[PDB]
């Protein structure tokens, strides 16, 4: 697997550490002389060149990336034209970062494979811990169950997992209990629950906030 | 693709020569087929490297030849290409405009036809008065029918830097007199100074106007010759061999005459194989360096010579720029240069490690002679008659890119790489 | 200024040198004033140029001396100068460090004191270890008493790339021994691959983590070597005087020895003299280039030749900037590689040609001796004992330019041009 | 012919590329460096250089280019300070691209041989179609006849040319039809009138109108 | 006479050109690359520098130049901290332009040998020639008295010097007349005036007023 990101910002520059970090051969391509050189070590080949140019991207051997992230979320001019010349140079995987709803819109009927919202999604995620602070990571399953990591509270201190109803009463399973820095991975019964650690339950959305009104 | 006609039109030349000159009505004796390409070669470049003597082995009609490829290959082929365009009526378009400002090392087509009108007519002028005054000496000595020709053969030998002689002893029985020395001197010191030289002064006749190009031949060709001139007659004064049993007036003539004839006409008068090794030593710097961008010589120029030492005198004096009359001089100035005389001396350090390989002869001759052929300079120390026959096709290929020019040369076959991509910055100790 | 304190220091180790030398309990034989600050220069220069045998005209307190001056010379003057106030309990101070900055060649301060501590723990170690690899194999040959001291006097030799040997043939008694051709030969490249080199092999691991000179230094070398092999192998497989009358697996100890020793340690286990001419021609363009910015080697450096011609070539392909490695060049480091390759080879021709007027000698063997001279190689064709008093003095001055760089050489008495002023542009016709 | 094109715009890099197609030798002068670039392939020649310098601009050879189009449309100084050089260097044929009514008076006074507004002439034609579908491309003979290529409607299906009484009625004369890719030049009556096709047409520009509305 | 002129402008390059026709050795400094690259054939010595240095302007040999010209005046602070480095540098003459009356009072108290005001000085006196047009050039001999090159009009055609009563009268002297190319010295009685040449005179201010109104 051979990647190529374009555009070396906040996110565009995490995504070349960290395949860097697994060791895979990443190109970092963008226009500003700095962005490059301070990246130049994180990337297998860094180049200071236009994307919205062809004959640029040809020189940098585009066609031979099978999956080519257009990290560009600020400018649409610049994140639209890149992916036009993708699209047109046959590249089987392009994930593009978008902007609003409008810049979404073109890059679908562009031809994006991938459109990602790095800014939209990590608001929605972080309003939901500020909405309840018992919550600290969930994953949507789908629109109606999840798996929501919560917060031991001071009531569920020295209790036994037969001692919470969340089978029969809530339908919720619990999955983990991250005992200070101690993790088990599906507790039978019955198992004490400590102070202020990470309690992985699972169940439906609305059953879960139940279980935190009620139970926790 | 100009660079390319360069090529292609300039290596012809030397095939059409070769058939010319082996043609059994151009030659008195039977020619080799490699010696009949090495004359043919030595006078298309311009170099004057002899396997056999020009005077013996060829006819009258057989000189002609010489003297047509020395004057084509001596003022360059794209010069009477525009000349037969423009007397058959074809007006001269913009890719043909090309072809001229590539042959001539200019940097703008801005007034390059007007130049080579200019220079042709300097230069069929300046021969034929240079043959009227040199007239005056080879007919009481030659009669009418060998002193005409004779006077004519030289002015456009010495005026194109070619240093081809009919007699024998190229030019070592007139070591003191004034009128063959003084007019020679005068030929191939103007022929080889720049036609954009020549023509700044001719236009403007005050210093003061003078181009930073024109004023740096102007003093550079006039302060390199006074330290040959003080280095030949210092070095060569107790010689035995040559300035040793002259006159005092004599001295300074031969001095004089083989300070200025390595840049690049090879004409001499005195023995280049009895001379000390010192004077072969500063001759083998003297003529590597040439003399006039667009010019009848060859080598690296004086200008290339003179900006490398500013450039590196400037940085050794802690300047951040290269300064010459008061004139800064810009990076692509810089890398030309250093383009010309890193490939430059790449090619002559070839030529000398292919002649090892080859040729069995003492090692200051091998040197001596690769930088006369790269130079087109034509002095020899005794090596010239003794090379074999893979010997010569290494000194046509070393004049061949010597008189086109290294980067010309390289060019013809080097695609142009035009990506607009950049790369990070490198750190690398070059200590 | 803090050039000015290299050269003042350099210079006084010649002088010391010399004292030691011409004590009659340093010598087992009268030696000449001359002959003393020669063998004195070619080892704080760490040349090995020798006009008198080491082991014979020296006793072992002589040679003692020569391997102070071996080791001081080798890893510089300010290298042992740190560590005696380290020793001695003060703090080295921004003025101090400034010092070594310019000594080892570095662009920056950063961390130029550890690599100080580095350095010196690898040379004594290295050494010692190389010496107790030598023991097994020179003690049954010299006993006891003269086979440790000869482990001892060649590993420093051979690790700071000096050339000089005890015995009076130079390693031609060890053509075939793979204990002393293994050996050697890993102290010299490691020697003079750069002391940043092996800093930065001791630290990263893995080739993709280093730096662009630890790349270019790897790269560069091995495929330097590999040429040269090539290149003695072939030109000396039918010569009679050396590389005819041995085995096949003689063959390839010797091509590969004289491929590698030229930099810049100046073994050898064949006869220079005996070679053919085209080998030395190779072997001058490999004396002129030497190995590691900061390491015990001299001449211009690997890196120094490979971003000059990479800069050709970029010009001659038409890119707009020198990129190796996927690394961009800047400017500065152009122009600094400039100026060591053109003030060297300035240097070497007034070498040349100051030796052509003093020395009586075939001219094959005049610029042998001055390219390993400036490069101080030591690699010799018969003319060192043959130097006349005149000569010597020359070839003492080229040593010490060659070992301190000709930068650093002008830097100290160049006074700097601080000038904030801009001139206007000026065209020039460099072609 | 050689033609110098100054400017590498949208309408100066069109001269460019249209007259290298049909072999001419062409002159591409712009003073943006990409410009230059991206067009040195579309050009037999091209230059960065500033037209508003009489040094730069005798560097170009530009006294030996009979056609010199300066296409700069957005730099008035520029513009007229170009023309006035070329005007000056006795340049036979200078075409200046202008950018409204004050710009175009000024390259009269100072010696414009003719002046271009690109697009002005082509906001006209398209509000000419915009105002009226049935028009695809027309030229204007004079101000009042014209030739316009008309679009054929539902009612002129399967119509006979000797059906249609525009040369006794209307006055016009049909010239061409393009029949689904079929070119008909001249064609006699009576030819059958297809679905949406290409109705090239000839007469009074008041008299083609009336064809439109009743025929 | 060594001359340095600080500035490469309209009022500076103007210097620089009419002194080195005259031949002289002009030293021209400016900050602008391209100011100095026009002027560089101009003038006998270009320098790419700023005077507000101290560094800079010793570089330059500032010191041997008897006459400095200061031709900076749209930026006060630059033109003042260069006189100051001037003065603190024993120049014999210093000349500066000015900018307003604020900027001329700055430089009088800083030691400027002379101060020029360049379009102040043609402002008034092209507004003499705006509101009386007879008028083409005047030269102000003091605050009463001037040289007026005046126009002649069709009353004074075919008219001698004695019929005009200047002398007595108005109390002028009439001391030139340009006869169409031709210009005659100290004109004696009597010489006919032609048409509308130029006629030099020299009296009273309030008096050559006079002569215009009703002569
Ligand atoms: N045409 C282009 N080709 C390549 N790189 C580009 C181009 N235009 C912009 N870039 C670079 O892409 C990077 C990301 O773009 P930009 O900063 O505009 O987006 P962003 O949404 O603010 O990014 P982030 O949130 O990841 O910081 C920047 O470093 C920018 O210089
Ligand atoms: N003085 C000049 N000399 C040469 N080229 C110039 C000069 N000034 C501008 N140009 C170039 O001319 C081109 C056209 O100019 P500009 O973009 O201002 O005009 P325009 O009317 O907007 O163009 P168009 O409608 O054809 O796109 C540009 O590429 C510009 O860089
Ligand atoms: N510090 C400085 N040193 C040298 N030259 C300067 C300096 N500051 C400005 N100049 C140059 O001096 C010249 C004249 O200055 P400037 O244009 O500000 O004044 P001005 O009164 O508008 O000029 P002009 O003579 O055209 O009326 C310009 O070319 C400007 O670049
Ligand atoms: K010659
Ligand atoms: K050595
Ligand atoms: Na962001
Ligand atoms: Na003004």
């Amino acid at each position: 697997k051979q990647f190529a990101v374009i555009g070396l910002g906040r996110f565009g520059g995490s995504i070349c550490k960290e395949l860097h970090r697994m060791g895979h051969e990443v190109l970092a391509v963008d226009i500003n002389e700095e962005k490059v050189n301070a990246y130049a070590s994180y990337a297998t080949h860094a180049v200071i060149a236009n994307a919205t140019e062809e004959n640029e991207l040809l020189s940098l051997g585009i066609r031979n990336f099978e999956y080519v992230i257009v990290a560009i979320g600020a400018n649409i001019q610049a994140s639209t034209l890149t992916t036009l010349l993708l699209k047109e140079l046959d590249i089987p995987n392009i994930w593009v970062k978008a902007q609003n709803y409008y810049h979404h819109k073109v890059l679908e009927k562009i031809g994006a494979d991938r459109i990602i919202h790095p800014e939209k999604d990590m608001g929605v995620k972080i309003a939901q811990s500020l909405s309840d602070e018992n919550v600290l990571n969930y994953i949507d399953l789908s629109d109606e169950y999840s798996i929501v990591e919560l917060l031991a509270t001071r009531k569920l201190d020295s209790k036994s997992i037969i001692d919470l109803n969340v089978r029969a009463k809530y339908g919720c399973t619990i999955l983990a209990i991250k005992h200070h820095g101690d993790i088990c991975l599906s507790p039978a019964p019955e198992d004490i629950i400590r102070e202020q650690d990470c309690l992985v339950i699972m169940g439906h959305k609305k059953d879960i906030k139940r279980f935190e009104n009620e139970g926790m | 693709t100009p660079p390319q006609v360069l090529a292609i039109g300039f290596f012809l030349t030397i095939i059409i020569g070769a058939v010319l000159l082996m043609l059994p009505i151009s030659t008195t004796k039977p020619l080799s087929w490699i010696d009949a390409l090495f004359t043919a070669a030595s006078a298309t470049t311009v170099t004057g490297l002899a396997v056999v003597d020009t005077g013996t082995q060829f006819t009258v009609f057989g000189q002609t030849v010489i003297m047509g490829l020395i004057q084509i290959g001596g003022l360059g082929f794209m010069t009477f290409a525009v000349l037969i365009v423009m007397i058959l009526g074809k007006k001269i378009g913009l890719k043909e405009r090309m072809l001229v400002q590539e042959a001539l090392n200019q940097p703008t087509i801005g007034g390059v036809i007007g130049l080579v009108k200019v220079l042709f007519l300097f230069s069929i002028s300046i021969e034929l008065i240079a043959a009227l005054i040199l007239s005056i000496r080879l007919v009481p000595q030659y009669g009418w029918s060998s002193g005409l020709f004779a006077s004519l053969f030289h002015a456009i030998s010495a005026f194109n830097n070619a240093g081809f002689s009919l007699w024998p002893d190229n030019l070592m029985s007139y070591v003191g007199d004034p009128t063959v020395n003084l007019v020679i001197t005068f030929l191939f010191i103007t022929g080889g100074i720049g036609f954009t030289v020549l023509f700044d002064v001719m236009k403007n006749r005050r210093f003061k106007t003078f181009s930073l190009h024109t004023k740096l031949m102007l003093t550079g060709t006039l302060m390199l010759n006074a330290i040959a001139m003080l280095t030949v007659f210092i070095l060569e004064y107790s010689n035995p061999g040559t300035l040793g049993h002259l006159h005092i007036v004599d001295k300074l003539w031969a001095s004089y005459f083989q300070a200025v004839t390595p840049r690049t006409a090879g004409f001499n008068s005195l023995d280049f194989g009895s001379m000390r090794e010192g004077t072969i030593v500063f001759t083998l710097l003297l003529m590597f360096i040439g003399a006039g961008s667009a010019s009848t010589a060859s080598g690296i120029k004086l200008t290339t010579f003179i900006v490398i030492l500013t450039s590196v005198i400037a940085y050794l004096r802690g300047k951040k720029e290269t300064v010459i009359f008061r004139r800064s001089i810009k990076y692509p100035i810089i890398i030309k240069a250093l383009a010309v005389s890193v490939t430059s001396l790449f090619i002559v350090f070839l030529g000398i490690f292919a002649l090892t390989i080859t040729e069995q002869a003492p090692f200051l001759q091998i040197v001596f002679e690769t930088f006369s052929a790269f130079g087109t300079v034509g002095l020899t120390m005794g090596l010239t008659p003794e090379l074999t026959t893979a010997g010569k096709c290494i000194i046509i290929v070393i004049m061949f890119i010597g008189r086109i020019g290294p980067l010309t040369f390289v060019f013809s076959f080097a695609k142009t790489e035009q990506s607009n991509i950049r790369y990070p910055d490198g750190e690398v100790f070059t200590g």
